């Protein structure tokens, strides 16, 4: 079944990295969000 | 009938060297 | 930074029978 | 059926009227001090509090004589105009009565009693001794 | 304009010299103990045909106890910026403080001179200290370690007071795993390019905020690189009974309502701990 | 031994493996004790060159 | 059952402290809720 090989490949090349830890959500926007709250 | 105990109140150091066998050297 | 040395040490074998 | 309570807070002589003496106070943690005069007073008596520290040629023999800082609780008001902790004998006090007290911090490791200027004369008719608490070391 | 979450700051802690001590928890701050000073001899060998007895000389039991000292300081903001904010000032200013805690901890628990600070082990200077003999160079006495002197001190310990750790600076290791004999070859680690022995088994702990004998790992010494005899290189003692590390009350942190005057949110924050040396008889210390 | 002038006392490696293969043999299992300083001080010998 | 161990815990490290008994609302929001009430 699984074949393991997405074609989602084309960014760990160089374009993004493994093995860092990246956060999920940028900064302005959580702040963005949080002062949407007020 | 009393007793004393007493004790030191400042304390020294203690030094000493840490001599060690010499250097291998031949009876002869 | 300054370069800075890597002194090791040497040839050390005796402390008590010093050559002539 | 009474103790050796001498070891288990010991005591020293810290102003015989005469001279002052410095006292360790390194191998206790908490002292205080035991006020007692010998004679009728007549002026408020006022003494100043030293701190010694330990001598660079021989540790355990007390170096100069420094002036402990005064500290604050929260109902102080007079602040003694100085920051520096002094004692204060008040007029009336019977010779057959005695009064305690402390420094709230200690600092170094020998502490020191001397009359301050203006009421060293009548110094000479109290005794000051030291008694500290449990040991250290 | 296309700022990162690259938060890069390269500042280091030292090692931990705490969970070597032994471990004991008070809840208020005032703790005694009791001490053994000596059982005192009981009884001699006396002669036969005689009906007596000698007294002989009764022992000692000592009262010992400690306080428990506080640690506190305080941080502020101005509420205008950390509204406005790319980052988060609390979650890292919060973060700086048991960095410095735990640093200033640690250093005092060893270092600690006295008044209102847990007396370190070194600055009480009752651990017996054991110094080295200098060496020979072409007439000049310089001060020197050799690996001789290493395996001598660690085994000088008493076998009965039981199994005991070293502690020194890694510089130290760096110059042991270095040393050369007479031809060239290597004293540890024959030909391996690189000797690394558990540590754990050799029971060696290593540090980095130790006196570091060799500065800056620039004094080997040979001519004006010398030792300058009077430096500690490594300790050795059994942790578990020759000091101890109290604890009462963890890092608090609680808003100061009063002080901050609507420009300046003033934080607080405190904590209690403390320490002491027990029986320094269990632990020695080499010295050059 | 000798060393540079005087003739100061010593005790080497050498002179200790001499003395305990010198036992006679027809004697039984004899063990051997020493103060814990005398054991460390055979750890802690030195060769000609730098070797343990 | 009862695993105890919940991913709550990034704030007691250092976000939080144990043991001081916090308050549950700001006073702000006390004096808020009260100048609503009239």
């Amino acid at each position: 079944p699984a074949p393991s090989a997405n074609p989602a490949k084309i960014f760990i090349r160089r374009f993004f990295s493994a093995g860092v830890a990246k956060n999920v959500v940028s900064y302005s926007n959580v702040m963005a969000a949080q002062r949407a709250m007020e | 009938m009393v007793k004393l105990n007493c004790r030191p109140l400042c304390q020294a150091p203690t030094a000493s060297r840490l001599v060690s066998p010499p250097c291998f050297i031949c009876r002869g | 930074a300054a370069p800075s040395r890597l002194v090791q040490p040497g040839c050390f074998i005796c402390r008590g029978v010093a050559v002539s | 059926m009474n103790f050796n309570v001498g070891v288990d807070f010991p005591s020293f002589i810290a102003w015989d009227g005469e001279e002052s003496f410095p006292v360790k106070v390194d191998g206790f943690n908490q002292f205080g001090f035991t006020f007692k005069t010998i004679a009728a007073l007549t002026a408020a008596t006022t003494f100043n509090i030293f701190y010694h520290e330990p001598s660079d040629a021989d540790p355990c023999v007390p170096g100069p004589a420094i002036r402990v800082p005064e500290v604050p609780f929260c109902d102080t008001v007079l602040l003694s105009e100085d920051g520096l902790a002094a004692v204060t004998l008040p007029e009336t006090v019977t010779p057959d009565s005695f009064c305690a007290g402390t420094v709230p911090c200690m600092n170094g490791q020998w502490i020191s009693i001397a009359p301050a200027t203006g009421s060293e004369t009548n110094a000479a008719n109290v005794q000051i001794t030291v008694t500290m608490k449990g040991a250290t070391r | 304009p296309q700022v990162l979450a690259l938060e890069v700051d390269c500042n280091i802690e030292c090692a931990s010299l705490l969970d070597l001590y032994g471990q004991i928890e008070v809840s208020r701050s005032t703790f005694t103990y009791m001490k053994i000073a000596d059982y005192g001899q009981l009884g001699e060998y006396t002669c036969d045909a005689k009906c007596d007895a000698e007294f002989g000389e009764p022992g000692n039991i000592r009262h010992l106890e400690g306080k428990t000292y506080d640690y506190r300081g305080v941080f502020c903001f101005n509420r205008k910026n950390l509204q406005e904010a790319n980052y988060d000032f609390l979650s890292f200013m919060i973060g700086a403080a048991q960095r410095s805690h735990r640093i200033n901890r640690n250093q005092a628990l060893m270092i600690g001179k006295g008044v209102n600070e847990p007396k370190g082990w070194l600055t009480e200077n009752c651990f017996p200290v054991f110094q080295t003999l200098p060496v020979d160079v072409n007439g000049t006495s310089t001060p020197a370690f050799l690996a001789q002197d290493w395996r001598r001190f660690v085994t000088s310990f008493p076998a009965e007071y039981g199994e005991a750790r070293s502690v020194m600076h890694q510089n130290v290791f760096g110059y042991l795993a270095a040393m050369v004999d007479a031809n060239g070859r290597f004293l540890f680690g024959d030909g391996d390019l690189t000797f690394t022995p558990d540590l754990v088994r050799e029971r060696i702990r290593i540090s980095n905020c130790l006196p570091d004998p060799t500065e800056g790992n620039t004094k080997g010494g040979t001519g004006q690189d010398a030792f300058a005899a009077g430096s500690f290189v490594a300790a050795q003692a059994a942790w578990k009974t020759a000091f101890y590390a109290v604890e009462k009350r963890p890092m608090f942190f609680e808003q100061y309502e009063g002080g901050s005057s609507a420009w300046c949110v003033k934080y607080q924050f405190g904590a209690e701990d403390g320490g002491f040396v027990g029986c320094c008889e269990h632990g020695r210390i080499l010295q050059i």
